[PDB]
């Protein structure tokens, strides 16, 4: 949900002004449903998992 | 590399941590984690199939 979605997180100060702060995938990675298989998740130890 | 050991630290026979990581890099291997049902459904598909081979 932060990866293909777009995740609001908190705000920062661009030039005095508070703005937000989106984390988000890049474009070439969100696009298909190939790329599914390129989100890597933490497992209990450590190890990753696709 | 380093020396994970120094100069004078005891070090036993065959001991747990290493003295210093030798380390050959002239071929390299890369290990490649494929998914699992990734590796499966390719094998599927050299049975489908064709799908080819080089």
């Amino acid at each position: 949900g932060a990866a293909w979605g777009g995740s609001y997180v908190n705000d920062f100060i661009d030039r005095g002004r508070v703005k937000k702060v989106y984390v988000m995938s890049e474009a070439k990675y969100r696009m298909l449903p190939d790329d599914i298989g390129d989100w890597y998740v933490r497992a209990a130890d450590g190890q990753m998992v696709p | 590399g380093k020396s994970n050991v120094t100069e004078g630290a005891l070090v036993q026979n065959g001991q747990a941590t290493a003295l210093a990581t030798v380390q050959q890099l002239d071929p390299i291997y890369v290990d490649v984690t494929q998914s699992s049902n990734d590796m499966m459904r390719l094998k599927q598909e050299l049975a489908n199939g064709t799908l080819k081979q080089e």
